[PDB]
């Protein structure tokens, strides 16, 4: 049964591949890292856990969804429209409206020509965008919504790390790295604020509910 | 937007009050000791920092728990604003 | 009497509301659930008010003996089937002793023959091609 | 078929300088495993339709990264001299300036930001679409490290004349008696001068200028000519 | 401190589930209810003297359909029902009808559609019925 | 509420979808518009008292092809219109165009055209004329 | 008096205690588990009120002559069995002369014929599926 | 065996997604980069010695996890959960049990809970105590680092890095303490009992 490997190297690759792109994985990812990078650590905790623990929780939230795809599995494209509504109707919810406009608009100047009639928000209604148009805005919906998220997790780290460094320039420590001082001080904000129960805690409720 | 305004004119001002009194507790003694060697001659420019040791780490003593009410009650708002 | 005063609905918790004058369930499919109503409505004469608002609104419709489906109108499906050995005239004389004939769409064809051609909702051209080819096979 | 992944080689080319120029998308809040998972989505999303083509359109992305990356260098710019009169970098001779370019960072992600970026992208490819021999128009780039500097300057202008205020006044108050040391009581007071008044026009005036130096999609031409 | 003496159910939004089984004893049989058809909610005060007109009613009202197979009452909703067409090869349809009849698994509100005496009909309704239908008139031309 | 003593559909940026489901009254079928041929719009006040008649003369104003087989008009527009050859063998040109006449597909805007008593012939018009006519034909010789 | 008094109990510490006033052992399933009762109850006739509390909190159970198994109502499954040389009367004959004859889920088919319906627990219709199909190879 | 030799690759990318997960190397990792960099260190010893001692004292309490899966283990659908039933039971202790009643809702004896569903609360569980007991070590070198810098300070010597002088005292202050088997002391007795 090795002549089907051939497609086996594919299927292999695009299973990962929309993990990586297209669903829910891409904010979880950027909001761990942009927490390492927030305390001002390097190495720990080590980012081959964290793309364990993003994909453990996306997959979480990925399992009722996918499901749907299994309990039914040009002719088979088709076919495979049917299969693919409840991924596509999570797809719409999430992207940006101003940027899936984008991606049908200049698709149709790409495939008609530059006479095309330009596409506005009122299609939206009883019109539904295409699958080519949603996977590259979602990616970019959810690196802002993840930029956004690290800002406010970012700014009490600096307000200590402001302080710090004014209060070793009060005395006549010029010369004194203020990293060596501030990353002790700067752990406790995380550990008494517990964030890890926190971060975890709303990126759920985002995306699905309790009760 | 306008939450983003306000969480960036917060934490300039927490960080404007937060060193306000270990710079002014180190200013005073700064400028009362060297009115001292103003009456009194003293070439030593190395004498007002035992005096600023001591004056940045009793005011850093007494406020220790102060500031870790100011920074978590800080903290919990903004990834409450952040989430929700 | 009655009625049913809708407010920005999806026509799928209107024709449930109709459901109970129209003595048969309604299955009204996903693509013509994205459309709306509202008004105020009164039920006094069910089966020419579901033919209007089908013209209306743009929507097909089948009621074959135990529901009523509702489509739109862009899921029509048609298809042409031949039968070697069974005529025409006698297929739909099966179809007016079961009780699936729909006058709306019939079978154009000709009388004495086994090529035809069938158009309407999915579940009425589906159900006429299957009965259709396994009216070949038992032959 | 077979094609698409030269027909895909040629997008990730024009689009991985992007990636690596812009502060909300570099290598610190995107790791390996979904960065090279976007710019095919991205750079198949935005397709019109020989070594030696990789490295033109390669040049074409380096020159479209610096000028979307053209409003962040200058709030980075602004940083590092608010943070360098105040003291804290003579150690050489930062952490004030990452707070302004992730603040400006977000502040021109929130009105519009990838709309324009995308806007930039997809109508660099209707004027100098590859096989037609792209170039980025060198008598314009020779200024580009001057317009960030004046930029910067002025932007950072309030701050440094009041830091330059506050050492004359105390460099007078050293001539009535000399045994203060005045070098160090300064450095106690000017990161607090440094802070109060940038707090007076921070709001107002701050998130407007990156919406004013935010290159758009109307000057590439500009910019970019064709050699055919 | 249960309120006034009489008869009958309050529901303060059930989901059809917990619903149901509240009236599975004036029925005599359990209730199975889907996954699909336990989303819907129901608030009110409800009083049961004959459920099997009142199951009728609300099975119309809310949209559903149901089946009692002789052991319990299977509860589905509306977009759940499934047809089929299936031909019978060594018996006819009123020597599959007396098969119904005499097992009491005929039901008035989906019977068969077609020729009266022929092979091919037409079945449509619950899953439970369809997949009881189609296999029971397949084992049977096997068997004769 | 809508003040207006007349009768008439007034459009203000209707897509050519929506404006051809309200002729779909007066029209007494279902209207099915294409995917390609609703990207037009059209604007202003109509009326339709012939619309057979109506929508012959708006299918040459705005460019379109459209088609009535008995139960719905498909409408294409015009850069959707698709040819075909097809031989034959054993049954004629006036043969088939006895059966199209007496079904009731006939269509005189778009006949057939070839020699009258041969097997090849030449068809062409909008894609679901096309893809009966080919599928029919071919369905006759391997009867015959 | 016996009796017991259920605090959110977990009706499988419910159901153990009256497998003394029962005379046999109570098997209570996994999903059957997870509800809960309370209140003070008197256990003086059992079999009565087994019934009782398994249509108001919907369970379905069988008793085999070994041990009480009982599920819930979303667990019930259901077959069809076709014999090829025995009919439905001996096989009831059967069942009456062994004492797995359940009045409560009987066989619905025609008397003496090869086809019938079966519906009932788990732990029934896995039974008579395997009984009724290892009678044909023995016949 | 080229049916299973796929699952025998398979098998050796599926470790290194557990390991490095759901067992205590978590925890063992994170505190000895947290004290090399408490001394001052970039690139002593390396980033690869310090996940082979944490992986020899990793499988120091899973050996014996593992040892009854082996003994034990379509009829494997529930031939897997009794041969997981001694890693769950072991999941549930060092988790917070409000955390992964959020993850099973989004008593604990007649029923544990699902395995897919306390692994992420065992991760959060593990890296939140790491940060915790990595705090804690900071301190003592941070007292030695601004000591020497205000010793030097009481002196008129401003321009001079005090890294030079403080990276000989904190590695005395490691080693008259002896610092690294102390804390793979606690760290064993942590988990098992001598």
């Amino acid at each position: 049964n090795d002549i089907s490997l051939i497609a086996l190297l594919a299927f292999s690759t695009l299973l990962p591949f929309i993990i990586a792109s297209g669903t829910c994985f891409v904010k979880f990812s950027i909001v761990f890292v942009m927490v390492r990078n927030a305390l001002g650590l390097q190495q720990i905790p080590s980012n081959m856990t964290l793309n364990g623990v993003a994909l453990l929780l996306s997959m979480f939230v990925m399992w009722p969804i996918m499901h749907d795809a299994y309990v039914y599995f040009s002719s088979l494209s088709k076919h495979v429209d049917e299969g693919l509504d409840g991924y596509r109707d999570y797809l719409i919810k999430y992207s940006d409206r101003e940027l899936v406009q984008f991606f049908e608009n200049a698709q149709l100047k790409r495939q008609y020509g530059e006479e095309t009639e330009t596409v506005k928000r009122d299609k939206d209604e009883i019109e539904k965008p295409s699958i080519f148009a949603l996977l590259p805005a979602y990616a970019l919906s959810e690196i802002k919504s993840a930029f956004k998220i690290g800002f406010y997790l970012y700014l009490p780290f600096v307000v200590v790390d402001l302080v710090v460094s004014s209060v070793l320039l009060a005395l006549g420590m010029m010369m004194m790295s203020p990293v060596t001082i501030s990353t002790p001080i700067k752990l406790v904000l995380f550990v008494a604020l517990d964030g890890w129960t926190l971060l975890s805690k709303g990126l759920i409720l985002q995306y699905m509910d309790i009760a | 937007m306008d939450d983003l305004v306000f969480a960036g004119n917060k934490a300039l001002y927490l960080v404007l009050i937060l060193s306000g009194w270990p710079t002014i507790v180190a200013t005073i003694i700064g400028l009362l000791v060297g009115l001292f060697q103003t009456v009194t001659q003293l070439q030593e420019q190395t004498l007002p920092f035992g005096i600023k040791l001591l004056g940045v780490c009793l005011c850093l003593f007494l406020l220790s728990g102060w500031y870790g009410e100011v920074l978590l009650s800080y903290g919990r708002q903004v990834i409450f604003l952040a989430l929700a | 009497g009655s009625g049913f005063v809708a407010k920005d609905d999806s026509l799928r918790t209107f024709f449930d509301a109709m459901a109970l004058q129209l003595k048969e369930p309604v299955i009204v499919s996903k693509m013509a659930a994205r459309k709306k109503i509202t008004g105020n409505f009164e039920f006094h004469d069910p089966n020419a008010l579901l033919e209007k608002l089908s013209l209306q609104l743009g929507l097909i419709w089948y009621f074959d003996g135990q529901a009523i489906y509702i489509y739109d109108a862009s899921e029509m499906r048609n298809a042409v089937v031949s039968l070697r050995n069974v005529s025409l005239n006698e297929f739909n004389n099966f179809l007016k002793r079961s009780g699936l004939y729909n006058k709306n769409y019939p079978l154009r064809g000709d009388n004495r023959k086994g090529t035809f051609y069938v158009s309407g909702p999915p579940v009425y051209v589906d159900m006429v091609v299957n009965a259709a080819t396994m009216m070949d096979k038992q032959n | 078929i077979h094609h698409l992944v030269a027909s895909a080689a040629l997008g990730f080319a024009r689009v991985a300088p992007i990636f690596f120029f812009l502060p909300f998308l570099n290598s610190g809040v995107l790791s390996g495993a979904p960065r090279n998972a976007i710019i095919i989505l991205v750079a198949l999303g935005v397709w019109p339709h020989m070594i030696p083509l990789v490295l033109q359109e390669a040049a074409v992305g380096v020159m479209l990264g610096c000028l979307l990356s053209w409003p962040f260098w200058v709030m980075h710019a602004l940083g590092c001299i608010i943070d360098n009169q105040r003291g804290a970098t003579l150690s050489s001779s930062s952490e004030m300036a990452n707070f302004l370019n992730m603040f400006a960072a977000v502040v021109y992600l929130q009105n519009g930001g990838l709309v324009t970026m995308v806007d930039v992208l997809n109508k660099s490819y209707q004027l100098c679409d590859p096989m037609n021999e792209c170039t980025p128009s060198l008598p314009p780039l020779l200024t580009f490290i001057n317009q960030v500097a004046q930029n910067a300057l002025v932007l950072a202008s309030p701050v440094v004349l009041v830091l330059l205020l506050s050492e004359v006044f105390l460099g007078l108050l050293s001539r009535f008696a000399p045994q203060m040391n005045a070098f160090a009581i300064s450095l106690t007071v000017k990161s607090g001068i440094a802070v109060l008044i940038m707090l007076l026009y921070f709001s107002p005036v701050l998130p407007d200028n990156v919406l004013r130096l935010s290159f758009q999609a109307t000057g590439l031409s500009s910019w970019f000519y064709e050699r055919g």
